[PDB]
């Protein structure tokens, strides 16, 4: 009776008896000991499905509706090709439906409405063709909605948002187009507001200052145009993601006051004018990405009362002036990024403070002076970039005490004297561009010990003397570019590297073959 | 430096205690040791007042503080909330299923939403709910209320959301003209009578829910009035009469199912459904309907459902369904429809079972 | 007005240790715990 709809299920599973093995009638007769059914210990029909990441890789076979006390039905994973079938709409006691990550087509079907027990509908990473119906305001107890990763169309009706007890809506990487309608803040109990990815056009609605709910608002990436509206100060909260859109005019001096913020998300976007100094009161948030824009100005200062920030990313905007050298004060700071920009003036000895700085990185500007030698002390580095700058002075020697650099690029700069020996030990290092320099002298010998390499670049460079034979050990180094400079002796016959693809010497004095 | 307003929190005590969670009697202030579901806002004189009062889980996260299921009740002290803005209840019982406080009349002015959802409340509903005139949202969903609908509800000249769904309401549907009124749950009730007049003044509604009902009468000549109107699904109703000459008016409509209305006995005007671009999803099945299939269903550039099965529905499937490869869901099942049936190859790889022909007689 | 973050001194109502904790899911929500389960604590405007 129940074992029928679960062998017709079965039967429309692609051709595989290997994952199901347990599904066998005359060989396990009870069905509530077979894989992944579940009956309630009373009434002894099944009530809950979990073939969930198995790849069975056929179809939803419609004898799904005909497990009517199913409550939770969970085929996530299997590859499952085609519709959602139409019966699945008649397990009226099914509350958690999780489909997400297969290869069905077709629409969200109208059965779904009649499913009034409903309470998680998960039909993430399908392939869904056809809108959001109105119809999913038909489900009182529907508290999380992801259709997130489907090619929905149409817009979203603002009916969907007439809702009192929705937790979650996702609705990331469809195509949906309109507008953000104003009546969205009639969701009163939602906390993740997603609609990332889609195509809506339109400002955002002037009237988003009573979304208190909100934990998230993603609408980033969306081609939404028009200004950042002051009751945006208003919302509570604190993943504020506002990206990869057209919105036009400068950042809101209000966004200074929402001090519960946690990521701050304003980059990839047309906005100009200065950096607000007030977002230094933002004493608690971990990320500022307001890079991408046009931003003038100089780096406000404030910036360093930030104490909670880990992640600013300022780059490829029009910033100008010095770099702070309150940025010390940041203890918490992983990735700093300030590339592309017209910053003036050396790096500050200060910003040798951030004991858990991990990217560094100001290509692109500006920048003056020497690195200051108190860089000893980021020990925690994982990435350093300096290029294109007018950096000056020699590459200090312990810059080689950074243990955990391992992509490290100079190139671009005046730098003089000869390279030091200690970055020979930068055990972990990948890359290594010093070009476009003023480096001259030995190449350093110890390149040999630079274990796990894979791309030196020393080029256009006043290097003097031979080619290391030490080279050969490098068993990772795949492009060894030495190309213009002022080497001389032979090639070493031990170039043993059987990873390099890519060698350049040229512009050269090499004697030999 | 700011505190709070004696009176308000001696009844936030008293409300907490009474609905089970004896915890807010520690706190040394009500409201700046604040928990989920409660609200405040202080005036010029750096005084708190006490704005949304709210239990119980939905989940974790939102987890409000929860009742006790055998113990519980509504304080009567909630009337002491001068500035009370909102007020809510979901999975909150009482220690016997009592009925809806009459004194939560008491705070008209400033009670702007009123959710009372799943509580088992018992017997009907208070007429001094009415008093509220201010409210802008109402939901008693999910209850065992019955007796009348109030007429005190026509007090509500501001009211936005009404969703009175899962009870036992008797009576009929209310005379209305609520001009801001949006959402509109009546389902699963015994509302009888038919769809009042007054229904199609109230323009800015765009979700109308009588489903599962006993609606008399037919529908409305005038619900083209009703031109903001997104969804209309009276299911399951008594509805009768002949369709109305025209819901042309009814652009943004996606939705009308009209399905369970078995003595509706009336065929399908031609010019019936022209120009409803915005439409989606139209149910019409089992209701006894006659006639032909008309093919101004045809035209309807955004329809991807359209369910009419288990009718009396007679003649050919009209050729022009060749031209429709949008639909997604086509029930024509369970009729008598007589020519061989056109689509097309594309049309029947892609739809499979989600079009459903069978038992008609004449195919 | 603004926003500010949770204090959650006082919002979890049994097991008094009540913290504010991190949630990611890169986007990140501030969540309440003490001992079992996590809470909220709120305000408007």
């Amino acid at each position: 009776n129940e074992g029928k709809a679960l062998m017709a299920i079965k039967g429309s599973f692609s051709n595989l008896v290997n994952m199901l093995l347990d599904w066998d009638d005359v060989h396990n007769s009870d069905l509530c000991s077979w894989r992944g059914v579940f009956c309630d210990n009373v009434s002894y029909s099944v009530v809950s499905l979990n073939l969930s990441s198995l790849n069975l890789g056929g179809e939803i076979s419609p004898a799904i509706g005909d497990l009517r006390n199913l409550q939770s039905i969970d085929l996530q994973g299997n590859k499952l090709a085609g519709q959602i079938p139409d019966e699945i709409g008649n397990c009226a006691s099914l509350v958690y439906l999780d489909l997400s990550e297969n290869l069905l087509y077709g629409d969200i079907p109208f059965s779904i409405s009649k499913l009034k027990q409903l309470e998680t509908l998960n039909l993430k990473n399908n392939q869904l063709t056809g809108p959001v119906p109105a119809t999913l305001t038909q489900i009182p107890n529907l508290k999380r909605l992801d259709l997130a990763g489907n090619h929905l169309t149409g817009e979203i009706s603002r009916l969907l948002y007439w809702n009192e007890v929705l937790q979650y809506l996702g609705l990331r990487g469809n195509m949906l187009t309109g507008t953000l309608s104003s009546d969205m803040c009639q969701l009163t109990g939602l906390w993740y507001f997603d609609v990332r990815g889609n195509n809506l056009t339109g400002t955002i609605p002037e009237s988003i200052g009573n979304c208190t709910s909100f934990q998230i608002l993603d609408i980033s990436y969306n081609q939404i145009t028009g200004e950042i509206p002051y009751n945006i100060g208003f919302l509570q909260v604190a993943t504020l993601s506002l990206q990869g859109n057209r919105l036009t005019g400068r950042i809101p001096e209000v966004i200074g006051l929402m001090q519960a913020l946690a990521v701050l998300d304003l980059s990839d976007n047309e906005l100009v004018g200065p950096i607000p100094p007030i977002l230094g009161n933002l004493s608690f948030t971990g990320k500022l990405y307001l890079h991408g824009n046009m931003l003038t100005g100089p780096i406000p200062s404030e910036l360093g009362n930030m104490s909670r920030l880990s992640y600013l990313q300022l780059n490829d905007n029009k910033l100008v002036g010095t770099i702070p050298p309150e940025l010390g004060k940041l203890e918490q700071l992983f990735e700093l990024n300030l590339a592309n920009n017209r910053l003036v003036g050396p790096i500050p000895s200060n910003i040798s403070s951030c004991a858990a700085l991990n990217q560094f990185n100001v290509h692109g500007n500006l920048l003056s002076g020497s690195i200051p030698l108190a860089f000893r002390n980021l020990g925690s580095l994982t990435y350093l970039n300096l290029s294109s700058n007018n950096f000056k002075g020699k590459i200090p020697v312990e810059l080689g005490h950074i243990i955990n650099l391992d992509k490290l690029d100079l190139s671009g700069n005046n730098f003089s004297g000869s390279i030091p020996l200690t970055l020979g030990d930068l055990e972990h290092l990948l890359i290594l561009n010093l070009s476009r320099n003023h480096l001259s002298g030995q190449l350093p010998a110890e390149f040999g010990n630079l274990r796990s390499i894979q791309m030196i670049d020393v080029s256009f460079n006043l290097l003097s003397g031979v080619i290391p034979t030490e080279l050969g050990q490098l068993q990772n180094l795949n492009s060894l570019i030495l190309n213009n400079n002022k080497l001389h002796g032979k090639i070493p016959d031990q170039l043993n590297c059987f990873t390099l693809v890519n060698l350049n010497v040229s512009f050269n004095n090499l004697s030999g073959i | 430096g700011a505190r709070t307003e004696p009176d308000e929190q001696d009844a936030v005590y008293d409300i907490m205690r009474a609905t089970g969670n004896d915890w807010a009697a520690a706190i040394p202030d009500v409201c700046r040791g604040r928990w989920h579901g409660i609200e405040c806002m202080p005036d010029q004189d750096n005084v708190y007042h006490v704005v949304s009062l709210s239990f119980g889980a939905l989940s974790d996260d939102t987890a409000f503080p929860t009742c006790d299921p055998q113990r519980s009740y509504v304080s009567e002290s909630l009337t002491r909330l001068k500035h009370l803005k909102a007020l809510f209840f979901y999975r909150c019982l009482g220690r016997a299923p009592q009925r809806i406080p009459a004194f939560l009349g008491r705070l008209g002015s400033s009670l702007q939403t009123l959710v009372l959802r799943e509580n088992g409340f018992l017997g009907p509903i208070p007429d001094e709910l009415g008093n509220l005139t201010n409210l802008k949202v109402l939901d008693l969903h999910k209850n065992h209320l019955n007796g009348s609908i109030p007429l005190s509800f026509n007090r509500f000249s501001g009211l936005r959301s009404l969703d009175l769904s899962g009870n036992r309401l008797t009576g009929s549907i209310p005379g209305f003209v609520l001009p801001a009124l949006s959402v509109l749950d009546l389902n699963q009730n015994l509302l009888t009578g038919p769809v009042p007049p007054t229904l199609t003044s109230c323009g800015s509604l765009i979700k109308i829910d009588l489903s599962r009902n006993r609606v008399t009468g037919p529908i409305p000549e005038s619900i083209n009035r009703l031109n903001q109107l997104v969804l209309l699904d009276l299911s399951y109703n008594r509805l009768s009469g002949p369709f109305p000459s025209s819901l042309q008016g009814l652009n943004s409509l996606q939705a009308l199912m009209l399905k369970g209305n078995t003595k509706f006995s009336t065929t399908i005007p031609e010019n019936a459904f022209k120009g409803l671009k915005n439409l989606m999803i139209l149910v019409l099945s089992n209701t006894n309907i006659q006639g032909s299939i008309p093919k101004s269903l045809t035209r309807l550039n955004s329809l991807r459902v359209l369910h009419l099965e288990g009718n009396n529905l007679t003649g050919e499937i009209p050729l022009e369904f060749r031209d429709v490869k949008h639909l997604s869901e086509l029930r024509l099942n369970d009729n008598s429809l007589t020519g061989p049936v056109p689509f097309e190859r594309d049309t029947v790889w892609r739809m499979r079972r989600k079009l459903r022909l069978y038992n008609n007689a004449g195919l | 007005t603004g926003s500010s973050l949770p204090d959650c001194s006082y919002a979890c109502g049994a097991c008094s240790p009540c913290k504010r904790v991190m949630i990611s899911f890169c986007s990140v929500i501030y969540r309440c715990t003490c001992r079992g389960r996590y809470y909220h604590v709120p305000s408007r405007a």
